[PDB]
């Protein structure tokens, strides 16, 4: 009896936002009278996915900080070092600068 | 059918509304202010402006995506403001998931400037929105590491126990370098001035908001500031004291604390120039993101520590 | 409320599709998004696998799931992005050079 | 919450539907992207906070985005395949189709027979997720760790440009 | 459950293989150099079997959920670290004469070889499927590490395509079987049915997509067509490291699920890896009859060897010898295809740029490299089931395991199997010895040299003599 309205407000806050950006975009519709961009994008946005996915890994580890305890502090450091090589290693190879 | 349980239930929808209506009005004004600090009916003239004006579908795009894209950018970081309570009794999302949502909301942020760059039959204009998208997932992909900060040391996602947390003492102090990785990422992702424009290094880019006319670019127009107030409001309700003061009113402290915030954010348009593309990715990578780790372990070995 | 039966089905029907997808299209991106899919239906039937017993266990299945999705994403881009660039074509009826 | 999950079914196998058999590959991945969504609200209708979350965060706020980036990279639109109409031809749709949906049908008829307890409530958030992602199945994530890192490098020793230039036209080989 | 310190020291292998994973990785980053690359990933894996030897020395328990390590593990463990340091030995001098970098090769070959420990170790079903795709993945950048080859890149795509499918059919079967029991561990997965309800259609389909996604992985009929193409486009060492290491670490995951589970009692999914066995033997014969290149007759032959592994596993809750057969097999066909691997990888070395076609052309060998072709044709004996040969005693371990079950079917198909296998393993064995119709001192290609000649002496010795082997085999037996 208070998360049902809750669940509610957030389903009448999402529809009548949906609902005024459709409603602004109509009214103002109503008044009135071969090539290749690059392969470092491709790269630097599968590092972004690579390193978000190690960054859910980290998401899932900062819920559960205290009810584990030193090991999984360990095993969470040794994770992060793992990262971190695998960061460290692609800033020395090169791969990560730009230089246009 | 008289029911004060209906008439709660009517009460908590007219708070979700008037806390949407207030937060389209508080970037619309203060998208007047900013031009100020470079005649509040300006933007009322200039809302009818853009309604009586044709809306251009290009005759060699479709329909359909070239008008989502503005509808992606508007309520995209626009819900992603519905996570962020204004008072104990003000709150229309209390949900687990206080943090990971608003992560929801950042990583489709950038379908807006891709699907745009399509749109937009120019070349120029997909390399424009090409580099914009790269920055921004290069900034995004810490952007959850700087939240998970401030997450480890509260414990759970849930925005209410964050500010119950910082109670006895605001994370703002014990975790700067969060505050300082946050800030950069919201700059980044919201495409605010240092962090802006990356066409600036080749001729052969333009930007996405080109080919936008009328209530096409006013969704940009209002979405880049609707997404920096919400970012405001992360930003105060994660590092500094949600609802939280000795005298004045919960609400007042917390309009207070976001009017300051994006004062500060004027005072970011004034100071600093933008850099270099180069300089900016690079930042990004090999600065921001071990650092922001090596928070979370910072912060891992310090609440594992005064645990007792 | 939800039988277990509803969503497994719905789960497999979204992996039937997938695999069709897969077999039907010529197109190596199509192939690649009919791969996704199936990876897709196969993590929601291990969510709803695990939350129809309570435990955990079908959610960090979950985890290890999106993390092969991730990564099996990456390479195949990258394979796609080389065949783009050397054959200049991404039918893939036509790298068949491998005869019985 | 229940039809909300049905809604969400429904119109994720027509999302799908229409990713199978679209011609322009940009509208598919939008299609894809909506579909990835109500799977999400799937998830969400579950108990499975963690794991719709997980699908629009890092599904769908990461491996679209790789889809799209792709496609809007390398420009395709279907060029020279969207004229020559493959699979919207029979002799090749008939025969797919009806081998996988007798797959369908005998893997739903393996489906019933198993005893229908409900799903229940108590959503599993993502504090049970952790206290358990770090107890029995640290090998799994430490792992999954290097899995993902033999990825990345994988992706990038194949993927990479060697040329210099940030707009390039295509040449056969790689000049 | 949580992890001892005296728990760390049966993870011994695994630690150790990571921590040479992370020093060849900062050694790239630092220096990006082949030779000390080379030399971090071998004495890794060297340390590894010296710390597989510290493992032999404590005891054998349950690490985790996840994990069990017991002389199971240990076997397959020591397998894949000795096939992994065989495919480092054959790689360097490939990769000597390679124009782009060549340490990525080194680091994702050392996170294979993790992935092989922990599929040896795979107690879980969670760490089943974190395996065979550590497994995988690297391969798809080992298989197209020459990608600047037409074949490399078009078997990459192959290869990747349909592990990713695969792995698809593995997820929703291990979905299926998770949602019929509610434990993911091996030991579960039938504990909650009893009184002949074992037989439920959701476990039973659950498994059989697994089957599927493990048949791709064994090269089972008919999931066996992605095999000639990857071996012939990937690379002689990524050929012998696909056919030896992952191969025995997906087989003995296969045979520890299908040992500790209690659906070993089914008598459909017996029937259905009959039928598998029978098709896949006969299939991979009858396809390898009418081959010149032997990239691909290698493929067909390690159709075949699963096989003899499959018959040899179908008896596996009748017999009490199956795994003892199948470990003495999987030895003597680990030493023969990596003696073979080894002869193709050596003759087709180095790179020679990817503008040359890659073809072997065996004939003739003996009249320019005699040692190589006696090496070669002692393994083309050993994969016939020929006696004074490690392959002829797996094969009579398979046999008696065969019909002391009585799989009279199955024995009768390995039979004819064999028999079709020898003509074009002698074919190719005199054709290596016939006249060249038309027509290596460095260090390192010696290496190679006493590498291929130390599995000949190895498989003779054992064919003349396999007792240490049995021994060894034997003293080696899981916790039951």
């Amino acid at each position: 009896t208070e998360v049902i309205a809750h669940h509610w407000a957030f389903a009448i806050f999402l529809i009548v936002a949906i609902g005024l950006c459709c409603l602004m975009l109509v009214g103002g519709w109503f008044l009135g009278g071969r090539l290749r961009l690059s392969a470092k994008f491709y790269l630097v946005a599968m590092f972004f996915v690579i390193f978000d996915v190690e960054a859910l890994y980290l998401f899932a580890w900062s819920t559960s900080i205290r009810e584990s305890g030193w090991v999984g502090f360990v095993e969470a450091a040794i994770f992060i070092f793992v990262l971190l090589a695998g960061l460290v290693y692609l800033v020395r190879i090169g791969a990560l600068d730009w230089t246009p | 059918w008289i029911s004060p349980e209906l008439i709660e239930i009517l009460l908590t929808i007219l708070k979700a509304v008037v806390i949407l209506l207030v937060v389209v009005t508080c970037g619309a004004f203060m998208s007047f202010g900013e031009r100020r600090l470079l005649g509040s009916l300006q933007l009322v003239a200039d809302m009818i402006k853009m309604f009586f004006k044709e809306d251009w579908i290009p005759k060699f795009s479709d329909r359909v995506i070239f008008t989502l894209a503005p509808m992606i950018a508007f309520t995209s970081l626009l819900l992603a403001f519905a996570i962020v309570p204004v008072s104990p009794g003000w709150v229309v999302a209390d949900l687990n998931i206080g943090i990971l949502f608003f992560l929801m909301m950042a990583g489709l942020a950038v379908y807006a400037v891709l699907f745009a760059g399509w749109s937009s039959n120019n070349k120029y204009s997909l390399l424009g929105a090409m580099r914009a998208s790269a920055q921004t997932l290069s900034y995004e992909v810490f952007l959850g590491l700087s939240l998970m900060g401030v997450v480890a040391q509260a414990g759970s996602f849930n925005m209410t126990d964050i500010v119950n947390s910082q109670a006895h003492v605001w994370n703002v102090i014990p975790q700067f370098f969060g505050f300082i990785t946050f800030a950069i990422a919201g700059v980044a992702v919201c495409h605010r001035h240092p962090f802006d424009q990356p066409e600036a290094e080749q001729e052969l880019a333009d930007g996405y908001h080109i080919e936008y006319s009328g209530m096409k670019f006013g969704l940009f127009f209002v979405g880049e500031y609707i997404g920096i107030v919400t970012i405001s409001a992360l930003m105060v309700t994660l590092f500094f004291g949600g609802w939280q003061g000795p005298l004045l009113p919960p609400f007042i402290w917390f309009a207070l604390k976001t009017a300051f915030f994006m004062m500060m954010f004027i005072l970011i348009r004034a100071s600093l120039p933008r850099p270099r593309y180069d300089q900016v990715m690079s930042f990004g990578w090999k600065i921001c993101l071990p650092l922001t780790l090596i928070n979370l372990l910072v912060t891992a070995a310090v609440i594992l520590w005064q645990a007792q | 409320m939800i039988p277990l039966q509803h969503g497994l089905i719905l789960a497999a029907i979204l992996f039937v599709l997938g695999l069709t997808g897969l077999v039907i299209r010529r197109n190596l991106l199509f192939m690649l998004i009919g791969l996704e899919i199936m990876i897709n239906a196969s993590a929601l039937a291990f969510v709803v696998a695990g939350s129809y017993w309570g435990q955990t266990d079908g959610q960090v299945m979950y985890i290890l799931a999106i993390s092969l999705a991730a990564a099996e994403a990456s390479i195949g881009l990258a394979l796609l992005l080389q065949l783009h660039r050397r054959r200049q074509n991404l039918n893939i009826d036509s790298v068949s050079e491998m005869r019985g | 919450m229940e039809f909300a999950f049905y809604i969400c079914g429904l119109i994720a196998i027509l999302a799908t539907l229409r990713v199978i058999t679209h011609t322009n590959p940009v509208h598919a991945l939008l299609y894809l992207i909506i579909s990835l969504l109500a799977i999400s609200g799937v998830f969400f209708s579950l108990g499975a906070y963690f794991a719709g979350a997980l699908e629009i965060i890092v599904y769908a706020g990461a491996i679209m985005v790789l889809f799209v980036f792709v496609v809007m990279m390398l420009n395709l639109g279907g060029s020279e395949i969207e004229q020559e109409r493959q699979w919207l031809k029979p002799q090749v749709w008939i025969g797919p189709a009806i081998l996988s949906a007798i797959m369908l049908v005998v893997i739903v008829y393996a489906i019933l027979g198993v005893n229908d307890q409900g799903i229940d409530g108590t959503p599993i958030s993502a504090k049970a997720v952790g206290i358990t992602l770090f107890g029995p199945y640290v090998l799994a994530v430490e792992l999954a760790s290097m899995l993902l890192l033999a990825g990345l490098v994988v992706a990038f020793h194949v993927g990479r440009e060697e040329r210099a230039g940030e707009v390039l036209s295509n040449r056969k080989d790689d000049s | 459950m949580t992890i001892t310190p005296q728990n760390l020291i049966a993870l011994l292998p695994l630690l150790i293989v990571g921590l040479t994973v992370v020093v060849v990785m900062l050694s790239i980053a630092w220096r990006r150099n082949h030779f000390l690359n080379a030399t971090l990933s071998v004495i890794g894996l060297n340390a590894a079997l010296v710390s597989l030897w510290f493992v032999g020395q404590a005891g054998a328990m349950d690490v985790t959920p996840l994990m069990r390590v017991d002389g199971f593990a240990m076997l397959y463990t020591g397998l894949v670290l000795l096939a992994s340091l065989a495919t480092c030995t054959f790689a360097y001098p490939w990769l000597e004469g390679y124009n782009d970098n060549k340490d990525e090769f080194y680091l994702l070959v050392l996170i294979a070889a993790l992935g092989g420990i922990l599929l040896a170790n795979a107690n879980h079903l969670a760490s089943l499927f974190l395996g065979i795709e550590l497994i995988s993945l690297p391969l798809f950048g080992l298989v197209g590490y020459a990608f600047r080859q037409k074949r490399s890149l078009e078997a990459s795509i192959k290869y990747t395509i349909l592990s990713a499918a695969a792995s698809s059919f593995l997820l929703f079967g291990m979905a299926l079987v998770y949602a019929q029991s509610g434990d993911l561990s091996f030991v579960a997965l039938g504990k909650n049915l009893g009184d002949g309800m074992l037989n439920e259609p959701l476990l039973l389909a659950g498994f059989g997509l697994m089957i599927v996604g493990l048949g791709f992985k064994l090269s089972l009929v008919p999931f066996h067509l992605w095999t000639p193409d990857v071996y012939q486009g990937a690379p002689a060492p990524v050929s012998t490291f696909l056919a030896t290491a992952s191969k025995i670490a997906i087989f003995g995951v296969v045979m520890r699920l299908f040992l500790y589970a209690p659906v070993g009692d089914s008598e459909a999914i017996r029937v259905v890896l009959a039928i598998i066995a029978f098709a896949s033997i006969i299939f991979g014969n009858l396809m390898a009859l009418s081959q010149t290149n032997i990239k691909r007759l290698l493929g067909y032959s390690s159709i075949s060897h699963l096989g003899y592994l499959l018959v040899a596993l179908i008896a596996l809750q009748t017999g009490e010898m199956s795994m003892e057969a199948v470990g003495v097999y999987l030895a003597g066909y680990l030493f023969s295809s990596l003696g073979a691997f080894g002869v193709v990888s050596l003759m087709s070395s180095p790179y020679r740029g990817p503008d040359a076609d890659s073809l072997f052309s065996y004939r003739g060998l003996f009249w320019h490299r005699p040692i190589l072709a006696a090496v070669m044709t002692v393994m083309m004996l050993s994969l016939a089931g020929i006696p004074m040969t490690l392959g002829f005693i797996g094969k009579f371990y398979v046999l008696a395991v065969g019909v002391q079950a009585h799989l009279w079917w199955l024995v009768g198909a390995v039979v004819v199997g064999s028999a079709i296998g020898l003509y074009y393993y002698l074919r190719v064995a005199v054709s290596l010895y016939l006249h060249a119709p038309e027509q290596p001192s460095n260090w390192q290609y010696s290496a190679g040299g006493i590498v291929v000649l130390i599995s000949a002496l190895l498989v003779l010795v054992l064919g003349v003599w396999p007792q240490p082997l049995i021994s060894i085999v034997r003293l080696a037996m899981p916790l039951m």
